[PDB]
RNA sequence: UUCUCCCCGAAAUGCAUUUAGGUGCAGCGUUGCGUGGUUCUUGUUGGAGGUAGAGCACUGGAUGGUCUAGGGGGCUUAUCGGCUUACCGAAAUCAGCCAAACUCCGAAUGCUGGCAAGUGUAGCGUGGCAGUGAGACGGCGGGUGAUAAGCUUCGUCGUCGAGAGGGAAACAGCCCAGAUCAUCAGCUAAGGCCCCUAAGUGGUGACUCAGUGGGAAAGGAUGUGGAGUUGCGUAGACAACCAGGAGGUUGGCUUGGAAGCAGCCAUCCUUGAAAGAGUGCGUAAUAGCUCACUGGUCAAGUGAUUCCGCGCCGAUAAUGUAGCG
RNA sequence: GUCGCCUCCUAAAGGGUAACGGAGGCGCCCAAAGGUUCCCUCAGCCUGGUUGGUAAUCAGGUGGUGAGUGUAAGUGCACAA
RNA sequence: GUCACUCAACGGAUAAAAGGUACCCCGGGAUAACAGGCUGAUCUUGCCCGAGCGCUCAUAGCGACGGCAUGGUUUGGCAC
RNA sequence: UUUCCGGUGGCCAUAGUGGAAGGGAAACACCCGGUCCCAUUCCGAACCCGGUCGUUAAGCCUUCCAACGCUGAUGGUACUGCACGAGGGAUCGUGUGGGAGAGUAAGACGCUGCCGGAAU
């Protein structure tokens, strides 16, 4: 679901973030040689998808949301490089190579930076 | 005289007499009208002769509606000269009829004192006029 | 007498679409002359400083929309 | 199929071009000329396209 | 009452088959319901024309192959300069159903002579039932002068006919001779 | 600017020009060589559009209604404030509208691709030789001009140019039709068939009486034939002929006279089978004749209104009938 | 009076199309008003508030483009150009 | 590589140029003056409607505001 | 597999605007702080960071409402390619093809792909 126009009575985060989503989607696009990494990041979690955005369709995802990251000791941000790190595996893992980022709306800085810098020890060309 | 506050462009090209009433063929004011079963030019001093026969013959009673405004210029030559040297100034004000457009509508009155009023107005007209009524 | 006070018009621009939907183009065809984007570049067009919306690739020209946007795009030819 | 059968009535001066190379595609020369054509969609254009120049039968 | 008008199917289309009908003394017509698609069909002329002379007139349409039809005439495309029907849509109606129409508006008041009355609207619409259409809806306006205005909130509406439209707009107007 | 025949066959446009009646290049002709369906027509399947039409969403124009911020004029009287808001009234809203330089819309065509069939022999490249670059009229869509011109300037198709034959009385441009030659054969096109003048004073059914046909407007009119809607009518309709055809009331602002006819008005009542404070004639002013209506002999249809076909008037220059040849 | 260039209409929904046809502009400007990157949303209206009033500045609601665009007009641009 | 042109009559005759001719002289009806032709704004001659004037009374005589035409002797438009 | 929900696209109002009610398991979100990376043409409002306490009030989500807006036939009409015809003229009509706009009936309180979570 996702119409153009940015839905009214939304709350001044989402609309504000929104907005700057779609200004960020203006000069992003995933095909199957640089697909997209957008990292959605909330209060509490960044969930991670390598999009081929011709098709539409997820190529490989991560999350702080799995098995194995619910329990592993860290901060936030130490967190979302672990996450980046298992996102360069699972790249590696399926043929990806190199990758456009797509922070969605947020400012490159922090959790989202760790998540990329971690994304690009794990062998990923961005 | 019905003239326009204001026209965008003054000098225009002829308006066209093609075709049948756009609208404004159903009586929308009054109780009687004047219809138009030809096309034509009404300048704006054919408009208040009519207005003025109207509205003379049936004297305190009812209300007279013009349903038509004469808001198109028409430029004139200046006389004695030869063709070119640019397009002339206006001179008269038209409104542009076609068959089955009410001009005049006409209210408050009983239907042989209209039928009068309204026969004095069509005798001003320049083109062909019959009277109407809401099926009585 | 008098005289006009008008009299100039500029040169033809001869603006307009050049390649119409399902043409088969070069790498670097020009699709349509314009000014503005009344034509959005899709995928495999690309838009000049002109505004003018000429291909990327080979392949056959096609015309739809793109989110909210009227695109010019060029399939690759099978 | 029934092989329609066109016949030239009328000449071919001051018709429109496009009438003209009509009546060249169907195969008529002259006013009294006749072919036969298959019944195709694209003979039966060609003879509506000019018929107030030609005849047509089965 | 319910007048009674013998129809025939039609099956050819176009402003030529239209004017084929029209020349052979007919009305082209489109019967369409809620219940059934549009049936097209050509009615006698002379024989509408005097079925439609009034407005909302319940009409039972004859068809010899089918049953017989309830219908309201919704729109009459009429000639404007002559008075010839040239087109009838017929919206198929209910026996225990009711009908939005149009019900018409004249004004019956005597005021003082000065002044006069006028009518704001042509037809307005009204929910009522088959066998009960108002021929007219009457406003009196006897004695009454100056600015006073009627809207259509307040009228003496008959039984079985509700009030649909937005009863904030004016109707008749009562006011001084013209200056 | 001088002999012949055979084949093909234009242009009067675009751009530029000390240019505009000249010329260059391009377009259109021809021809050698090359390449061959690439051209064209129709069908079908896509594409962009903003004209016609329509609409009022925007921008302007606009008519009426509802309502109203605010201006004008006055008042008790103004430092307010109230009585007005019966005058004007931005905007808001409802209804009907208008636009080449308005568009929420939106054709048909045309243009451009793919495919299929048909097809004259079309198209393209490259060389030799050009002429043309004053166009005209007609149909359709427009600008200038006045709803002008056999006007002027564009777009498109046709013809003339450069095209004979047949028709249009004659009559480049209109209609039909494109002449290789001969023919004392036939069938046709447009147009025609009483005679000029080839073929029907053709058959059948209607209409016209104006010589309409064989020119014309606003408008006027019991011409004529036909088809609807509606009022009155043997409870007796309309016209004609016999009696009540008038009371209070010379109703009022007039006007020496408006008593029924100067005009404007509330536009009644009555002896009563019956009548209008008044429709024509008459009339200095009043009288009066006589109209709508009531009974009688008679008595079978009369009165409006809409539309349609063909006609009438309006109609109107000067050598001679003279607007069917 | 005009002569070169640009925008719109005439121009008949591709392009082109004339008249001493109808409207306007240009012969510049900007070292940022260019490049890139990131962020933001306007005009108008309503209400509350010192000077302050219709309109300086602040606050809340509403408002999608009617604001803006160096400069004519048209095509665009609120994803903002 | 860059510079020098209101060469603006903007494809830019010369680096460099205003007038008179009634003393005039040597293709075009492609183009004006007369006349003819077309048109008919103007002109002219009529007419339609009837506000109103005529003591009263639209129409004896008139005839506002409007509308429709004739003629082709005016001034023009076109340029056959 | 299914149900519900969190992200990420496509169609870009049949989807929106407005109203009424209800829900939060994981997730989302407000929320609590500002020490730290970082920030406001002033302000931890926002951007950023540390938590997940409290709360479903708003966002979000589920359902109901045609109310405003949106979508919208059939038939007819306008217009129009080609072929004709009529009028003194503005202009009009027919044959043969194509055929709106408005309006009416009506639809509509979104459709759909991938990733993930919880339960099954
Ligand atoms: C206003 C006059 C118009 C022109 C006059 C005429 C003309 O050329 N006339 C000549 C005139 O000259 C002599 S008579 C003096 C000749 O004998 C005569 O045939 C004619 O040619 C002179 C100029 Cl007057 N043209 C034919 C037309
Ligand atoms: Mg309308
Ligand atoms: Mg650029
Ligand atoms: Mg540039
Ligand atoms: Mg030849
Ligand atoms: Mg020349
Ligand atoms: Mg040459
Ligand atoms: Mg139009
Ligand atoms: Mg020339
Ligand atoms: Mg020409
Ligand atoms: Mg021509
Ligand atoms: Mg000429
Ligand atoms: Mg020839
Ligand atoms: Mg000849
Ligand atoms: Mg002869
Ligand atoms: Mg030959
Ligand atoms: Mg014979
Ligand atoms: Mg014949
Ligand atoms: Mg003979
Ligand atoms: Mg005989
Ligand atoms: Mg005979
Ligand atoms: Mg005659
Ligand atoms: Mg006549
Ligand atoms: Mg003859
Ligand atoms: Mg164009
Ligand atoms: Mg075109
Ligand atoms: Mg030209
Ligand atoms: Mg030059
Ligand atoms: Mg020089
Ligand atoms: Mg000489
Ligand atoms: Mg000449
Ligand atoms: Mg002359
Ligand atoms: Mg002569
Ligand atoms: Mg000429
Ligand atoms: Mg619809
Ligand atoms: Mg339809
Ligand atoms: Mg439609």
């Amino acid at each position: 679901a996702s119409t153009l126009t940015v839905r009214k009575s939304l709350s001044d985060r989402a609309k504000a973030r929104a907005r700057r989503q779609a200004r960020g989607r203006k000069k992003i696009f995933g095909t199957v040689e640089r697909p997209r990494m957008v990292v959605t990041r909330s209060s509490k979690h960044v969930f991670v998808q390598v999009i081929d955005d011709v098709a539409g369709n997820t190529l490989v995802s991560a999350s702080t949301m799995e098995a194995e990251l619910r329990e592993m000791s860290g901060d936030k941000t130490a967190k979302a490089a672990r996450v980046g790190t298992i996102i360069g595996e699972r790249a590696k893992a399926a043929g990806i190579t190199k990758v456009v980022f797509d922070k969605a709306g947020n400012q490159y800085h922090g959790r989202i930076a760790a998540l990329a810098d971690a994304a690009r020890e794990a062998g990923l060309d961005f | 005289m019905l003239i326009p506050r204001r026209v965008k462009y003054r000098k225009q090209h002829h308006p066209k007499r093609t075709g049948a009433a756009k609208g404004g063929t159903q009586l929308a004011f009054g109780d009687y009208g004047i219809q138009a079963t030809e096309g034509g030019y009404l300048t704006n001093r054919q408009i208040e002769a009519a207005r003025i026969a109207m509205t003379r013959y049936i004297k305190r009673g009812g209300k007279v509606w013009i349903n038509v405004y004469p808001d198109r210029p028409m430029t004139k030559h200046p006389a004695e000269s030869r063709m070119g040297s640019g397009k002339g100034t206006p001179e008269w004000w038209i409104a542009n009829i076609k068959p089955g457009r009410v001009l005049f509508e006409l209210s408050g009155v009983p239907e042989d004192v209209a039928r009068e009023a309204m026969r004095l107005a069509i005798h001003k007209l320049p083109m062909k006029a019959r009277f109407i009524s809401r099926e009585g | 007498a008098s005289s006009s006070r008008n009299g100039r018009d500029s040169n033809a621009q001869r603006l307009g679409v050049k390649r119409f939907g399902g043409q088969l183009v070069n790498a670097g065809e020009i699709i349509v002359r314009q000014r503005g984007t009344h034509f959005h570049p899709g995928d495999g067009v690309g838009r000049g400083g002109d505004d003018t919306l000429f291909a990327l690739r080979d392949g056959n020209v096609e015309f739809g929309t793109r989110r909210g946007r009227r695109v010019v795009n060029v399939t690759p030819v099978e | 199929m029934s092989k329609l059968k066109i016949t030239q009535i009328k000449s071919g001066i001051a018709t429109k071009p496009n009438h003209r190379e009509t009546l060249r595609s169907l195969g008529l020369k002259r006013i009294g000329d006749t072919v036969i054509k298959e019944d195709r969609p694209e003979f039966r254009g060609m003879v509506r396209t000019v018929r107030h120049l030609v005849t047509m039968e089965e | 009452d319910i007048i009674h008008l013998k129809a025939e199917q039609r099956t050819e289309f176009g402003k030529g088959a239209a004017r084929r009908i029209r020349r052979d003394d007919k009305v082209p017509a489109v019967m369409y319901g809620h219940d059934h698609d549009p049936i097209h069909v050509t009615l006698d002329g002379h024989a509408t024309l005097l079925a439609l002379r009034t407005e909302n007139p319940l009409l039972s349409i004859e068809i010899e192959g089918q049953k017989p039809m309830l219908a309201l005439p919704k729109d009459v495309q009429r000639d404007v300069l002559k008075g010839f029907v040239r087109h009838v849509d017929l919206l198929t109606v209910r026996r225990g159903e009711k009908v939005d129409v149009n019900v018409a508006l004249r004004i019956t008041g005597e005021s003082a002579p000065g002044t006069i009355a006028m009518t704001e609207f042509n037809e307005i619409e009204v929910q009522a039932d088959l066998l009960n259409i108002p021929e007219v809806i009457e406003i009196d306006v006897t004695g009454l002068e100056a600015g006073t205005t009627i809207y259509l909130g307040d009228l003496k509406l008959p039984e079985g006919t509700s009030l649909l439209g937005d009863a904030e707009d004016v109707a008749a107007t009562v006011a001084f001779p013209e200056t």
